[PDB]
RNA sequence: CAUCCGGUCGAUCCUGCCGGAGCGCGACGCUCUCCCCAAGGACGAAGCCAUGCAUGCCCGCUCACCGGACGCGGCGGACGGCUCAGGACAACGGUUGCACCCCCCGCGGCGGUCCUAGCCGGACACCGCUGGCAACCCGGCGCCAAGACGUGCGCG
RNA sequence: AUCCAAGGACGGCAGCAGGCGCGGAACUUGCCCAAUGCGCGGCGCGCGAGGCAGCGACGGGGAGCGCGCGAGCGAGGCGGGCCCACAGCCCCCGCCGCGGAGCCGAGGGCAAGCUGGUGCCAGCAGCCGCGGUAAUUCCAGCUCGGCGAGCGUCGCGCG
């Protein structure tokens, strides 16, 4: 038993969808804590390294960073490795590069590009309400973000707008039937549709029913469903609607490109 | 003398490292990268660039490589392998020293107490 | 660990269980003398490729028709087969590749397309000419006699434009 | 009808094949342990060990030697086969000495052996029988 | 990628074993033109060790020398790497829980403190003089620095 | 187990190389942090982690010792490129141009036969068996067969 923590992460235990060659190298990045947890996160390097191709090597990030060359929630990190995850702002001034990071269907992180009107705000999810010093209610996030004194119409499962400038709750939408929402967590990362059943087991998970746009269902548990608007999504999505294709359509795809 | 033909490819902006991104392969069915970095001077001083990649395909008919083209030269200065700038006609390279001596050196300093500059 | 550890291997053929059959000595020296084969392990490399080829064929064709496995696998199957040019464009069902014999994988080696556009004056005469490097495959030169070559690069063999 | 063939009846097929396989001399030579321990071979391919006496419906005596493994110290018998090569071993030369086909049982009709010298001084002896080298440091 | 052959007899059919025929792991013998990939003191000695190397860095503290020394202080050294001795309802693998728990860095919040505040007090390090002992090791006196130590203004 | 100016002091390579012993059995006391990451810290430092090279028939893959009645082409050396932290190495370019196969066996299983020796001796032989004067099986020559830069022997596991 290790005597403390764990500072390296061998790459081939890395996460699969984070898409490392085998042959890189032994070491991959180790991301530190903060807005996310390891397994539901991506750092910053591999955005800006081994997609973007703004750099070539760590040291040419470690540059690019220090210089605060990148916003994230409009506050500059210098962390390589700080966490990137699921409903962020990512900015470049630099070149007006405006993303939001959202799941693909094939279940990897993409970078959706954005415009000035909706990059002042970000939709969280609220899975705690309790009660902290003298009494005085809190909620946390799918992001490690507290705020005090909330509406008491919001409760538990539900989604909050929050600008980026002020943590200043906007609008809530509720968790209830009928809802357009996002699977981010199994089998089903990335799609979108809409929900039609809810059935309880008690004193274990809660399973959720969904119908996708064009008439397909699936299953998941709560813990993975996410809120992104009333009947429409508040924000812009990438160009497919939530939908994943069978083996033959995406073979028959592979070959027109090929 | 075959006219080499020259192309460049994935060609990107990084106003971060205020240099151009390029991939560059080269027709010679050549004169040693020299003429080459002219060539794409040409297709985007003359100075500003630097060749690293560069290997040559079975028959040596086709070479593809990768360029790199800096605004100004302080910002190459600042931004290039230290290795790279003496392989072209950057600075000298001054005469390396060992580094088991280094660590001898470093072990028995370590060793000494107080005012240890002597060794 | 050094990285070296992860590099994948595997061997390529096989080896015959009873060696001294003389109708399998003749029947190996006939192909040998008819493609120049130089030994033995060859043929079984093609033995081991069109094992390969039979067993996929025969799983896929214990399935049901509309199987989505039995579509996707044999679809992807017949693509690779009717590209390499071994099975026939006329044939598109998998029943028809049981047939299949390792002379049709011969006849798809660069030799076989070399001497049979009347390139070379023998089978022999072809290894030598490739070894020497006076053949440009498609655009581009090769000097390995196992090559094979697809169905869409045969109309453009051609002997190396800087040979003498 | 004779075994058991109930839904519910493995545990007694497992003990009795359990059982059962033990009867099996191949197995049992292979799997008991007695045979490891009375082998002077201790399951390994061959031993390095020290001469120290030579002797020999056929009629024809066979060379031999009589030896002692040097990490065992227990005596046995191996066998020189290729022809001329009893003048090729000295008395108090280092050997080693590997088995005959059959493991364990005697080959051919040679009474008592079931070894084979291979080396001498450190010299294969067919590359000595062939001439290839030679024992003119011995 | 569902294979068999020789041996009990004066001859024949069986049971039954012996031997042969293939693959892989290692050791031994012989031999070896060219390129690519590539394991490598584990095999009842977790036996014994010369020699050399494997953990340093720096944001605070400069009347040190001509700021680089040094030392106080902070972070880290509990990660990494070697091996498989020990141990057989244990370890380990899948699946639950803490409404019986602890948790550095990091992220986000919160921040009300009972009864000289234009800024408090004394030390030690390095260092100067003086010295012990083969070596390892340290002693005594002496002014001086802190995001160090101590006290501490304040809406319970 | 070590040093001692004999009173005292000091150690734990199952970390990287190296050495003794053991065994059938296993490599350089090399260079560098440029890459992948770790600690500290702003325009960097350090890392026997890690990378590069050296030995290396554990082993795996791709070519070759000719085709033809004359031309061509390898390996090999000399120089320039490219690559590399520096050097190699692959590959490209000009000049001169080393063509080399062994290991088993020939009664059956098991594909593959001519003289001279010896005489139940010497030896072969996984089994059956040969050798007591043609020895189709030993020792040599010729011939022939198998695989092939690999071949054979020993022990273990699967079949
Ligand atoms: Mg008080």
């Amino acid at each position: 038993m290790a005597r403390g923590v764990r500072k390296h992460l061998k790459r081939l235990n890395a996460p699969k969808h984070w898409l490392l060659d085998k042959m890189g190298g032994i070491w991959a990045p180790r991301p530190t804590n903060g807005p996310h947890g390891l397994r539901e996160c991506i750092p910053l390097i591999l955005i800006l390294r081994n997609r973007l191709h703004y750099a070539n090597t760590y040291a040419e990030t470690s540059m690019i960073l220090q210089d605060k060359n990148v916003l994230i929630d409009g506050k500059p990190r210098t962390d390589p490795t700080f966490p990137v995850g699921f409903m962020d702002v990512f900015e470049i001034p630099k070149v007006h590069k405006t993303f939001r990071v959202l799941y693909d269907v094939k279940g990897r992180f993409t970078l959706v590009p954005i415009q000035s009107n909706e990059a002042g705000f970000k939709l969280c999810r609220v899975q705690k309400i309790f009660l902290g010093d003298k009494g005085m209610p809190y909620l946390s996030t799918h992001d490690a973000r507290t705020i005090r004194f909330p509406h008491p119409d919001i409760k538990t499962n539900d989604t909050i707008k929050i600008n980026l400038k002020t943590g200043k709750i906007d609008e809530w939408y509720k968790f209830d039937i009928g809802k357009i929402v996002m699977v981010t967590g199994g089998r089903n990362c990335g799609r979108i549709g809409t929900i039609q059943a809810i059935d309880k087991h008690m004193g274990s998970y809660t399973m959720i029913r969904m119908k996708d746009t064009e008439g397909t269902e699936f299953l998941t548990r709560l813990c993975n469903v996410f809120v992104i608007g009333n009947d429409s999504p508040a924000v812009a999505i990438p160009t497919t609607k939530g939908i994943r294709p069978d083996i033959i359509k995406n073979r028959e795809l592979r070959l027109r490109s090929i | 003398m075959p006219e080499i033909t020259v192309k460049v490819r994935k060609v990107l902006n990084n106003p971060l490292l205020q240099r151009q991104q390029c991939v560059v392969d080269v027709l010679h069915p050549y004169e040693s990268k020299e003429a080459i970095k002219a060539k794409v001077a040409q297709q985007l001083d003359q100075k500003n660039i630097v060749l690293y990649g560069f290997k040559t395909s079975f028959g040596g008919g086709h070479t593809v490589g990768f360029c790199n083209a800096y605004q100004n030269m302080d910002a190459l200065m600042k931004y290039e392998p230290g290795f790279r700038k003496i392989r072209c006609g950057l600075i000298e390279a001054p005469k390396p020293v060992s580094r088991k001596q280094l660590k001898n050196l470093k072990n028995r300093r370590l060793k000494k107490r107080g005012t240890e500059k002597a060794t | 660990p050094r990285i070296s550890r992860h590099r994948n291997s595997s061997k390529t053929y096989s080896t015959p269980k009873k060696p001294f059959t003389k109708p399998r000595l003749d029947a190996e020296l006939k192909l040998c003398g008819e493609y120049g084969l130089k030994c033995k392990r060859e043929i079984y490399r093609a033995r081991y490729m069109l094992a390969k080829i039979r067993r996929t064929a025969r799983n896929l064709l214990t399935l049901d028709e509309n199987d989505i496995k039995r579509r996707f696998e044999g679809a992807a199957l017949l693509r690779r087969l009717h590209m390499l040019g071994i099975l026939d464009e006329e044939k598109d069902q998998l029943d028809y590749v049981l047939g299949l014999r390792i002379e049709d994988i011969f006849k798809r080696r660069l030799q076989s397309v070399i001497v049979e556009s009347k390139l070379a004056k023998s089978v022999h005469h072809a290894r030598n000419m490739i070894k020497a490097r006076h053949i440009s495959v498609g655009g581009q030169i090769v000097n390995i006699p196992s090559y094979m070559v697809r169905i869409s690069n045969t109309s453009r063999v051609a002997i190396a434009d800087t040979s003498s | 009808m004779s075994k058991t063939s109930g839904l519910y009846t493995a545990r007694k097929l497992r003990t009795v094949r359990r059982v059962n396989r033990w009867a099996d001399k191949k197995y049992r030579k292979a799997h008991l342990g007695t045979w490891l321990k009375a082998n002077p071979l201790e399951g390994a391919c061959m031993a390095r060990g020290i001469v120290t006496q030579k002797i020999g419906p056929n009629s024809a005596v066979r060379k031999a030697v009589r030896v002692q493994l040097t990490k065992n110290s227990k005596k046995i018998t191996a066998f020189v086969p290729r022809d001329g090569s009893i003048t090729y071993i000295d008395n108090n030369d280092e050997v080693l000495v590997a088995g005959f086909g059959r493991a364990g049982r005697a080959v051919g009709d040679i009474p008592g052996c079931r070894f084979k010298v291979i080396k001498v001084a450190g010299i294969g002896l067919l590359a000595l029988f062939l001439r290839k080298r030679e024992k003119r440091a011995r």
